[PDB]
RNA sequence: UCCAUUGCGACAACGAGCGAGACCCCGGCCGCGGGCGCCGCGGGACGGCCCGCGCGAGCGGGAGGACGGCGGGGCGAUAGCAGGUCUGUGAUGCCCUCAGACGCCCUGGGCCGCACGCGCGCUACACUGGCGGGGCCAGCCGGCGCCCGCGAGGACGCGCGGAGCCCCCGCCGUGGCCGGGACCGCGGGCUGGAACGCCCCCGCGCACCAGGAAUGUCUUGUAGGCGCCCGCCCCCACCGCG
């Protein structure tokens, strides 16, 4: 029937995330549509002395983590309990790329 | 502070050790100085470069 | 070292500032300041009286300087 | 028109995870020597946990009927306090060991153990690279080879990246530290595969006739 | 303000509470010459002494010079609180005064006598003259 | 409207006529109070409590259908706190005479609350307007 | 507050759907992180800034500053029109320019005869050029051996 | 013409012209819009900041001291109030003043190290328009700040005085006592 | 010739490679798509055009253009130093300690003590200013209502949200003065098992008038001035990254 879902997934890099994206909007055109949203861009930063003493020039190492982020809430009614299942199957298994979904 | 729910759970035993405090440390290395709390980490700076790549913190910019 | 008043005693203020000032074709409080050797604040008052009675008249106008003209001649 | 304290379990449940990750890396590294063990990813399925090894001889660590490796899953478990059961794990099979550092250098360090001296370990292992395809290979061991005041000799082949962007998809790098009766002999290996995957290597031009 | 000339009993330099204190500049910082009184302090009074506060000085005619007298003796009725006085909960009687010139002085000399012969740390210190609160010697103040 | 008129006579001008008008008074903790921590001393004039009444149903105004609260109207009465051979950072203003100015205004029905803060109501756009365009002249 | 790139501005939705529609012509101006977004019809000569007149901008010395294409130009045009801007980014003075720009391209598009266009332009970028282009330079990062971009920690060889 | 640029909208910018012909090609005075204010990055080429509006070119140098760096709004404030002060006295245009003032400050001689021989053995040389019309600018400026610190007297004043005698060419001021302190110990050196 | 062993043109040398560049991130202009929240994919600039030169590589000027000739950062060759780190680690060789312990746990004190020499910073020496009132705009990013209390803070209850300089009006009027805010004397609170720690109020009101011999940093959104966030953190930033 109609359970409001929503699709959130998360991800470091940027490329199968968008690859991510490709199939679940391929797969989802019929179940309803499946637009999505681009958030801005979580980046974790941290900044450390490159030395482990404390001597010479103070240098300093500039690290940081992007996190990407995008949302299908679009489903919506036009998915039903296992007609989440089906596409969600169907999609490729990239070995990393968080997922949940939500009413 | 218990970094997770498996480090506890809650004569000599009347003061072993009464004075209870935070006591973070390094979830790698188990030094009690200069921890990243930021971001739930609870990692030392230096035990931090060496893994960092692997986590998937990298050097640009 | 100089010190100078803050109040006019009595027939100072027409014996001579009134005079002196009236003698100008322009003006401002720290000239006068300095020429009769009194304070800023007393010339900000004589020159209220003054714009009232008409002599003299604004031409720029600021919180930090206003300078008159006069429209006697 | 959002809350920002919502998103945040999103973004602390990848976190925490990415760590999780790091602690196998290590204890496997730790553990399956004789395995070839490389490397490691994971999957959080909900329902349970899926973990895809790279190992040369994936038999050894298979273990006769899956015992060493159900051993292992139940001990992760506890640790990561997850139900046993749904914490499989799936193992995967490198097929051009010369390509990859971590195989050669921990088969350096084996046949360093054995005595063998250092410049015949190092020029076959490069010769096993150079079979395998590859551009070049540079080995390193730095210690106390003779009597004392240690000293760094070096061994290379072909030719090397050794800065730039691309050093970080051409080149694989890795470093072991051997424990001896002297004391500790510090060994780091390098490998350049230009033409790696499908990528390209920039200011390189192919023309036409 | 609008006084441009000296008033008839202008009085070019006033005497009070042995200080002197004189016309040409305005009550509320003239006062502030006395020990004891600041321009917190002053306002206030002033102003519960219906006496205007944009005046020089030396246009304070003695009928509002001896009201003036009347509130910094008896504060406390004439509406001031307590949290704007110098002496709260004095160490003897209790009490809620406002101290000012010669008082002060006396006031501060009995207490290191009370600091001396009880045997503290603020007393002992004070007699070779360091620093009493926890500010850093050592490092720079040296001649 | 209002923002056809400069800000800087329209507040004094509506200060004089709600002195004038009773709607508003002066309690008897004003004197003796700074505006803030941040400030020194105390007001010069004797009819800044008006001045602050006319500047913040001014605001009020200006938002419209939004809410202020009134730590938000202290946090645009803030300064700077200097003397301290430190260096100077910025203090919000103070509280109770906000909450005294509101709850006098709330009183009279030219201000109302909802699910949060406050807001214009329907008469104090009616004499805020008429009163802008009597001065517009 | 603002941001300048909020989908909230660039639409302005501030204004009602209705009277939304009656806006033709769209225009940008930018200077820093200001940003300025300005939707100009058929009028009268009338023209606001954050529902508030030309005449009455704050800095109060660059009032002329605002003005100028107007008395360049001529009123002519202007009369002939209404406009409705909104700035939002850092600044009062970027804000000014920004706000300046926007007119000067928004009146540049009304008209539809490119050939005038091309001589509106002649005849306005003589007397200035930022009056159309966009000045590019923005403010640049810092780096660790100080507390400046370029400026350095003093050193103290002995 | 058409829309004359009336200076702060007053005096008109029509009937200026410089007399002295060697510096006149490095004095604008057409362009000058309402307002010394102008973020035009000059001062990228080598010979652009010839084109600035003297005015701008005045204000840019009376906020120098680290203490007062960044204010121009106050220093087109005060140099408004010279001017009116200006016109009240001498009873003419002030620009004209003001180019005449820069054109007889700026020295036409200085010296220079070139011959070596281990002491000064400084030589005379001559000086490029640029410089001249720099050197005036900041010797103005840098009179009037001296007088006016630590005196009860205003920036402006002591600004438009030392216009003024300049402009007049008497050596009262401080701009012509350079000037003429320079040439002496150059001419000395030729 | 080139910022560059960057290139041209020759030569008992011929032919290759690393480094340099290329490469990666950010920003500026345009297009497509999508869109809770501005974010994904591409185009664009190349010493290309004109004029002068130069065999040549390449130099100077003018254009048109969002931008014009290495725009800001990351990576960083061979060889090496008896440079620093055994007090970052289940990194370690050889020594020393190992049941009145140099192991581990508890209570107190100290690392901060002060006749003295010097290193990085902060605050000021005033009118191009200080005080009081009002108006108003940011970005890394971001939480608020109501009621008490002068304030700092506090009791309850919900998810919602941005400043200094500057501008306008007034007071002060060259006085170590309303500049400056160290030191000290009563009092009210916060953190915490615990104040020696940090905030607020009244009074007192130190040196200091632009600094000798000597010396550091800097070329466009730069210096300088103005403030705001994170880190370490029970409380606290004159520090550090931005």
């Amino acid at each position: 029937m109609h359970q409001k879902y929503t699709i959130i997934v998360v991800g470091k890099d940027l490329k199968l995330v968008e690859r991510y994206v490709k199939s679940i909007v391929k797969e989802g055109r019929a179940f309803g549509i499946s637009g999505p949203c681009r958030a801005p861009v979580r980046r974790l930063t941290i900044t450390t002395r490159k030395s482990p003493c404390g001597e010479g020039t103070n240098t300093w190492h500039r690290f940081e983590l992007r996190m990407y982020k995008r949302t299908f809430w679009v489903t919506c009614g036009g998915n039903d309990i296992s007609t989440i299942l089906s596409k969600t199957v169907v999609i490729p298994g990239i070995q990393v790329t968080v997922e949940v979904e939500e009413p | 502070e218990a970094d997770n729910i498996n480090l506890a759970s809650g004569m000599r035993e009347t003061e072993f050790c009464t004075h209870i405090a935070h006591k973070r440390e390094c979830r790698i290395c188990g030094n009690y100085n200069s921890v990243y709390r930021k971001y739930g980490l609870f990692i030392c700076r230096r035990c931090f470069k060496e893994n960092a790549g692997k986590i998937g913190f990298v050097k640009l910019h | 070292k100089v010190d100078y008043p803050t109040l006019f005693a009595d027939e100072a203020a027409m014996n001579e500032a009134l005079k002196f000032i009236k003698n100008s074709k322009c003006i401002t409080h720290t000239q006068i300041c300095e020429r009769l050797r009194v304070s800023v604040a007393l010339a900000k008052r004589v020159m209220r009286q003054l714009v009232k009675s008409g002599d003299f008249a604004i031409v720029s106008k600021s919180s930090r300087m206003t300078i008159f003209k006069n429209m006697t001649k | 028109i959002v809350r920002r304290d919502e998103e945040n379990v999103y973004y602390s449940k990848y976190l925490n995870d990415c760590i999780m990750e790091a602690e196998l890396h290590e204890f496997f590294s730790r553990e399956l020597v004789d395995a070839g063990y490389a490397s490691c990813s994971l999957c959080r399925t909900i329902d349970s946990i899926c973990v895809i090894i790279q190992c040369a001889e994936p038999e050894v660590v298979m273990g006769d009927n899956h015992y060493r490796l159900h051993k292992i899953e139940y001990l992760l478990a506890g640790r990561f306090m997850c139900d046993p059961k749904n914490f499989n794990i799936w193992v995967d099979k490198i097929i051009k060991r010369g390509l990859s550092a971590e195989i050669m250098v921990d088969n350096l360090r084996a046949k360093l153990e054995e005595a063998m001296p250092i410049r015949r370990a190092a020029y076959s292992i490069i010769r096993t690279a150079m079979r395998a395809g590859a551009a070049g290979c540079e080995v390193i061991v730095a210690g106390k080879l003779r009597a004392q005041r240690a000293r760094a000799n070096k061994f290379k082949e072909g030719c090397l990246i050794s800065t730039g962007h691309p050093k970080r998809i051409f080149l694989a790098e890795a470093t072991r530290h051997i424990k001896m009766r002297q004391g500790v002999i510090g060994v780091k290996v390098r490998i350049y595969n230009p033409n790696i995957r499908g990528a390209v290597m920039p200011d390189k031009i192919e023309i036409g006739a | 303000m609008t006084t441009i000339v000296q008033p008839n009993d202008y009085r070019d330099l006033l005497r009070m509470f042995n200080t002197n204190i004189q016309g040409k500049v305005v009550l509320e910082c003239a006062l502030v010459g006395i020990k004891g009184i600041g321009r917190r302090f002053a306002n206030v009074a002033l102003k519960k002494a219906n006496i205007d506060v944009h005046k020089r000085a030396g246009e304070l005619t003695a009928a509002e010079e001896d009201a003036l007298m009347k509130v910094l003796e008896d504060p406390l009725s004439h509406g001031i609180p307590a949290w704007m006085l110098n002496r709260n909960n004095d160490f003897e009687s209790g009490k809620d005064m406002h101290i000012l010139v010669n008082t002060i002085a006396s006031t501060h000399r009995a207490d290191l006598e009370r600091l001396r012969k009880t045997r503290c740390e603020r007393g002992v210190r004070h007699h070779h003259n360091l620093k009493v609160r926890g500010q850093h010697t050592k490092s720079t103040g040296r001649r | 409207s209002v923002t056809r008129v400069p800000a800087d006579v329209f507040i004094n001008s509506f200060a004089a006529h709600l002195k004038n008008r009773g709607i508003i008074k002066c309690p008897a903790f004003t004197d003796y109070v700074k505006t803030g921590v941040s400030r020194q001393y105390a007001p010069r004039d004797a009819d800044w409590f008006y001045i602050k009444a006319a500047s913040v149903i001014r605001h009020f105004y200006i938002s419209g259908s939004h809410s202020i609260g009134v730590a938000g109207l202290a946090r645009k009465y803030s300064s700077l706190q200097k003397g301290k051979t430190t260096p100077h950072h910025t203090k919000r203003a103070s509280c109770k005479v906000i909450r005294s100015i509101v709850s006098q205004f709330l009183g009279q029905k030219l201000l109302i609350a909802g699910e949060r803060g406050r807001h214009i109501s329907p008469n104090g756009r009616k004499m805020v307007e008429d009163f802008a365009e009597g001065l517009q002249k | 507050m603002a941001k300048g790139n909020r989908r909230d501005l660039l639409e302005r939705n501030d204004i009602e759907v209705r009277e939304r529609d009656k806006y033709t012509v769209h225009t940008l101006g930018k200077k820093k992180n200001s940003v300025a977004v300005a939707f100009v019809k058929a009028g009268k000569g009338d023209i606001l800034v954050n529902n508030v007149p030309l005449a009455l901008v704050r800095p109060e010395i660059l009032r002329t500053k605002v003005s100028e294409p107007i008395m360049i130009l001529g009123e002519s045009l202007f009369k002939g029109l209404d406009m409705n801007i909104k700035v939002a980014g850092g600044g009062h003075v970027s804000q000014i320019y920004a706000v300046r720009q926007a007119i000067s391209r928004g009146v540049l598009a009304s008209v539809k005869d490119e050939a005038a266009r091309s001589e509106l332009r002649a005849k306005l970028v003589s007397y200035d050029r930022q009056l159309v282009v966009s000045d590019p330079r923005r403010c640049e990062a810092k780096k660790f051996g100080g507390r400046g971009a370029r400026a350095r920690r003093q050193k103290s060889y002995r | 013409m058409s829309l004359e640029v009336a200076l702060f909208n007053k005096w008109p910018l029509t009937d200026v012209k410089c007399q002295d012909e060697s510096l006149e090609a490095y004095i604008s005075i057409d362009n000058h819009s309402f307002v010394p204010h102008s973020a035009g990055r000059w001062s990228a080429k080598r010979f652009r900041k010839a084109k600035c509006p003297v005015v701008e070119r005045l204000t840019n140098s009376l906020m120098m001291h680290g203490r007062n760096s960044g204010k121009k709004l106050m220093a087109m404030k005060t140099v408004g109030e010279a001017f009116e002060l200006i016109n009240l006295y001498t009873g003419k245009n002030p620009v004209q003043v003001l180019v005449d003032a820069v054109a007889n400050s700026g020295p036409r001689e200085d010296s220079c190290r070139i011959g070596k021989g281990g002491q000064v053995r400084r030589q005379s040389v001559d000086v490029s328009p640029l410089r001249r019309v720099n050197i005036g600018i900041y010797n103005i400026a840098t009179g009037a700040r001296k007088a006016a610190f630590r005196k009860v007297r205003p920036f402006a004043e002591c600004l438009a005085e030392e216009i003024m005698n300049a402009a007049a060419g008497a050596d009262k001021s401080y701009a012509i006592s350079q000037r003429n302190s320079v040439e002496r110990i150059a001419v000395s050196n030729r």
